[PDB]
RNA sequence: CCGGCCGGGAACUCAAAGGAGACUGCCAGUGAUAAACUGGAGGAAGGUGGGGAUGACGUCAAGUCAUCAUGGCCCUUACGACCAGGGCUACACACGUGCUACAAUGGCGCAUACAAAGAGAAGCGACCUCGCGAGAGCAAGCGGACCUCAUAAAGUGCGUCGUAGUCCGGAUUGGAGUCUGCAACUCGACUCCAUGAAGUCGGAAUCGCUAGUAAUCGUGGAUCAGAAUGCCACGGUGAAUAC
RNA sequence: AAGAACCUUACCUGGUCUUGACAUCCACGGAAGUUUUCAGAGAUGAGAAUGUGCCUUCGGGAACCGUGAGACAGGUGCUGC
């Protein structure tokens, strides 16, 4: 490891922060310890809504998440009882109150995370990581994007050793910070131990 | 008479924060001392980058804090009600003074 | 050369000295307390001192009075 | 240029003249120069024998000289008499004051040698 | 009337008002013989005032805060350069063509990580 | 450099009477980057050397670093294999800057008592060329003419 | 960090929570310069000790929240450097980005 | 009551936004009429202006399983757990990295000038009082460009010191203390008094550095109850040299 | 290691605990808590008074607290080859 985390280098410039909200001095580390908190649990428990991102804002003492998905139907589920438990059992910890916004993303394919997700739930099932990641790749590519490069590393096919593999399409410029590029790194566990899926995305050139 | 001072993080969140807590206000009531820029605090923060060893290598983070101040030279009713329950603007906390 | 304000004891070491004494002379007193000073009142009683695996018996005197214990109780042994 | 035990300085303003004497450093120097109305400016040739002496009934107010010395001694002495932390130091030639004993203490161990 | 001239040389930030009148050089009250007038370089302010003769043409009312001595001086020399706008380019000619109008910026470098001040390097070791 | 055709920097003139020359001298006393006390030395030597020959000061300074500057010096510059010294002509510009430099560096040695009295004395002896650095200026010519057979 | 440790920890900050901060009286007020300078005050250097060794928030180590590492701490965040950078670099703490004066 | 202290002013500094500006763009010459180059002009800035961030494919089966996550394996009345005391601070010795030195471009005493960057509420703590001092008492203001830490130090003027291991050096130790903290013995910091070591510029050898850099001077922060000569950061003074 | 007097602490000596300091499951009893006392280096052991709330299937509640049984918990234990 050398490179610099393509989202921190750009927090300023292209890419937002996750956390809107400002704080005083002194409930600010709380605060951020509470969100860490909602953030952890609320990623494992809508696992399998395929969640991409969350962004946790803080109004007028009172919290507001918000989770971009895929699949905002899961996640609400029917009526939108789900988001109703999700508030009580969320908010709880929070601090309350907590309104939630779900918000559908129709491009999946696109964002580094469920990619990477996906990637990852192909591994723990035995298939072959040559063809999952080359698989995402290309359904990448062919669904509009400027750019992608995935990475695999670890046991992957089990092997005594570890072996780092990465496959490309399109142009990925890391260097260029006007350059929108999506990233996202996920842990993926299986019999032999874990093995890193991370993914960039250049969705575009600014 | 009407201190408000209003602080936050992104510089050009708190550039509309305050055009708009000023038109909601000087419009309806009139008078104002303009977004008085106040200096920027700049906490900066020295981590290491490393998990074990490499001392040398380190990241330096930073958290600018640009304040505003807002002024307004009389207690205008339509004013002095339109800072409460008409405030918004999340990100961005705002403290107002009497 | 430090505690301005009155010297430092530990609670079960001032009374088991306030009985010992009161009671008169007897066998060393197994306390852990080294972080205590030696009062006057306590010249006479062998205390013994722990020094972290063991415990070494001092027979208080006239001049070990304004010292605590962990003076007299060497625990790094060296050659 | 003859008070207390010794002081047989030559050329010197009074203070440091003073400080030749064991037993007292610069501000008992300056102490005594003040207790005797005599500038501290002067040198002790300069100094007439009248105020020797009134210099000397000064002096003698403080501990100085050898009187210090066995003062010293009955300390250290103490100390090793204990058998207390502080004199088991004494008596090793070791730091006192719980200095770093791995690397340097070359004051107090004596110079590196064997 | 009178006119103005900003200058910065390192950090401290000079303004320099300037008048037709008295050879007397004004500086935040003090005197310019009594500000730094005694030290080593105590000219370097009234070095912009060779090729544009000062002696007694005009009086200057000069203010300074921030940065050191010398810093502080050098800020007074460009405030004066910058000042120097009255009679325009015919004396900025000769006044250019030997310095003095350059802002010459090179402030301190920022100490980097990993070394002790900017520079130095923290004593390299073979073994 | 590898490559950098740079330029000598330029400094500002004495302060005093204009010598931009010993001003350079100044630069080459001024330790731990103190100018002040280093031009004061400067300055007081000056003033007792104006005093003990009659010459002025940018005339007194003048004949004396004469006397202790370089005409050649020897800097190894082999070819093909041996490594042999080769007398060259001295730049002006270095030339004269050396020859100051040897001066203060006998001043840090011949132990007087005051720093402007040690270099004081240094021009002084440079006045007639009997001093130490006038000495290493003929070392330096001994390391060429005798050794000049190089060329 | 050890399971053990941040019990220990949580238990330390929540009993110093019980007591001091509210019972620092014993020192900061019966501990002065007055009349109370007599054999009160004795008492008072005496109960101190009936108090748990704990209490005293001068034992509580202050570590992270999540891993529990004793050591490069940051008040301002109670995170360690390696989680603040590695939430940091996540667009996580708001207003962080990276410094590049 | 000359303190921007008060009216008042928005000029000016500074503050923070939004923009402008530098592109070999213009000019000469050179070069294959090409890229480019050397020079000049104007310009605040000259050719990637300064500095930072940003680290390609991989290399070292480099480092960390003790930050964290995790495959194996292993313990699982114990290799897990609780507590007190001890240790991590031991010392014939060896090395690395620093700080303070060896002095007169210096020490000391009195007077006086000029900073930036910060930090701060179970925090910063003026003022005033007592204490030789560290500090203690009482107690404003301030979550702050206003209040505090907070007198910047070298410097500058004047006086002394005369080249001695000395009015250099300040280690070591003794005594008396203050502060935080349940507790300062093992093993804290600081102050006062006394003490006053090696050291007279360092063998073989070796390192840093091309400018506001090296060098030297102080200040602040994080960690932190207390505990830096370390780390990170800010400003003052400010070179030498590059054939 | 952006700061080992205690803690930190992983080490040592001694005294101790065992479904255990931390998590969930079930049965069983108790509001929680707070004041204070004795033994002990303390951990812990033994008590003494008080308080006895949020819903009634009212053989139960939602927390909290103690013993019971087994799953497990726990490891800064080994391997960065
Ligand atoms: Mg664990
Ligand atoms: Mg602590
Ligand atoms: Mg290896
Ligand atoms: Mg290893
Ligand atoms: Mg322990
Ligand atoms: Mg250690
Ligand atoms: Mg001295
Ligand atoms: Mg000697
Ligand atoms: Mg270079
Ligand atoms: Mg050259
Ligand atoms: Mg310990
Ligand atoms: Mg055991
Ligand atoms: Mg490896």
């Amino acid at each position: 490891g050398q490179k610099v985390h393509p989202n921190g280098i750009r927090l300023g410039i292209v890419k937002p922060w996750n956390s809107t909200w400002f704080a005083n001095t002194k409930e600010f580390a709380d605060n951020l310890d509470s969100d860490f908190k909602v953030r952890q649990y609320l990623t494992k428990e809508l696992a399998k809504a395929s969640v991409s991102r969350i962004v946790i804002e803080r109004p007028a003492k009172s919290i507001r998440v918000t989770i971009h998905t895929a699949r905002p139907g899961i996640v609400i589920g029917k009526k939108g009882e789900d988001v109703e438990k999700l508030r009580k059992v969320v908010a709880d910890i929070a601090g309350v109150p907590a309104q939630i916004n779900i918000a559908e993303v129709r491009k999946p394919e696109l964002d580094a995370k469920l990619v990477a997700d996906s990637i990852t739930s192909q591994l723990e099932r035995r298939v072959m990581f040559r063809r999952a990641m080359k698989r995402a790749v290309q359904n990448a590519m062919r669904l509009g994007a400027k750019g992608i490069k995935v990475e695999v590393s670890g046991r992957l096919g089990g092997a005594e050793i570890a072996r780092t593999e990465w496959y490309r399409e399109g142009r990925v410029p890391l260097h260029t910070l006007r350059a929108d590029i999506d990233y996202n790194t996920s842990e993926a566990h299986t019999t032999y131990g874990v093995i890193g899926v991370k993914v960039w995305i250049f969705k575009g050139e600014i | 008479r009407i201190r408000i001072r209003l602080k936050a993080f992104d510089h050009r969140l708190i550039d509309q924060a305050t055009a708009e807590i000023v038109e909601t206000a000087k419009r309806t009531g009139a008078q104002v001392r303009g977004p008085i820029p106040l200096p920027t605090r700049k906490e900066r923060f020295t981590v290491l980058i490393s998990p074990h060893v490499n001392k040398d290598a380190r990241d330096q983070y930073e958290i600018r804090t640009h304040l505003r101040l807002v002024d307004i030279v009389e207690p205008t009713e339509k004013t002095v009600d339109a800072l409460m329950r008409l405030d918004l603007a999340a990100g961005v906390d705002v403290q107002i003074s009497l | 050369r430090s505690l301005k304000k009155g010297p430092f004891i530990d609670l079960h070491l001032l009374k088991k000295v306030e009985k010992a004494v009161e009671s008169g002379d007897k066998k060393p007193l197994r306390t852990w307390s080294r972080r205590s000073t030696i009062f006057p009142n306590m010249i006479g009683l062998t205390i013994a001192v722990h020094n972290g695996r063991q415990h070494v018996p001092v027979f208080v005197t006239d001049e070990m009075v304004g010292h605590k214990l962990g003076e007299f109780a060497p625990t790094r042994t060296y050659r | 240029a003859r008070i207390a035990g010794i002081n047989i300085p030559d050329h010197k303003h009074a203070v440091i003249a003073l400080t030749s004497i064991y037993g007292v450093g610069k501000t008992r120097s300056k102490a005594i120069l003040a207790a005797a109305g005599i500038a501290e400016d002067v040198k002790i040739s300069e100094l007439s024998e009248g105020q020797i002496d009134t210099l000397r009934d000064e002096v003698a107010k403080f501990v100085v000289e050898g009187d210090l010395r066995r003062e010293i001694s009955m300390s250290i002495k103490r100390l090793m008499d204990l058998g207390c932390y502080r004199g088991l130091r004494h008596r090793r030639g070791l730091p006192v004051r719980g200095q770093r004993t791995k690397t340097n203490a070359r004051t107090r161990k004596g110079p590196r040698k064997p | 009337n009178q006119y103005y001239g900003t200058g910065r040389r390192k950090s401290s930030a000079a303004r320099v008002f300037i008048k037709p009148g008295n050879g007397k050089i004004v500086i935040n009250q003090r005197s310019l013989e009594q500000y730094f007038g005694r030290e080593t370089a105590r000219m370097v302010v009234r070095q912009p005032l060779e090729l544009v003769d000062m002696v007694e043409k005009l009086d200057l009312y000069i203010t300074v805060k921030g940065g050191g001595i010398s810093g502080q001086a050098g800020a007074i020399r460009h405030g004066i350069t910058r000042a120097l706008m009255e009679y325009d380019e015919s004396l900025r000619s000769e006044l250019r063509k030997a310095g003095f109008v350059t802002r010459d910026a090179r402030q301190v470098e920022r100490k980097k990580v990993g070394l002790r001040k900017a520079r130095r390097r923290p004593q390299f070791s073979k073994r | 450099p590898r490559r950098r055709v740079i330029g000598q920097r330029k400094i500002l003139p004495d302060p005093k009477f204009g010598s931009e020359l010993l001003a350079k001298f100044v630069n080459i006393l001024m330790v731990d980057g103190k100018k002040s006390t280093a031009e004061s030395i400067v300055y007081s030597a000056l003033e007792t050397l104006a005093q003990r020959s009659g010459k002025s000061e940018l005339e007194a300074f003048e004949v004396a670093l004469e006397n202790v500057r370089p005409t050649v010096e020897v800097k190894s510059r082999r070819v093909g294999g041996s490594t042999y010294q080769v007398p060259v002509e001295v730049r002006p510009v270095r030339r004269n800057a050396l020859a100051m430099r040897w001066i203060v560096e006998a001043a840090r040695k011949r132990g007087d008592k005051s720093m402007a009295l040690r270099l004081a004395n240094e021009l002084s002896d440079a006045a007639e060329n009997k001093g130490t650095a006038v000495k290493k200026r003929e070392d330096v010519h001994r390391m060429a003419e005798a050794n000049k057979a190089f060329a | 960090a050890k399971q053990s440790m941040k019990a220990r920890e949580v238990k330390r900050v929540a009993l110093a929570d019980k007591y001091f901060a509210k019972r620092a009286e014993l020192k900061a007020i019966i501990s002065d310069v007055n009349a109370a300078s007599d054999e009160d005050r004795w008492n008072a250097v005496l109960k101190l000790q009936t108090l748990p060794r704990d209490s005293s928030p001068s034992r509580q180590r202050n570590r992270c929240r999540q891993t529990g590492r004793p050591h490069g701490f940051l008040r301002k965040f109670g995170l360690s450097r390696i989680k603040v950078r590695e939430a940091a670099m996540r667009g996580e703490i708001p207003g962080l980005k990276k410094a590049s004066w």
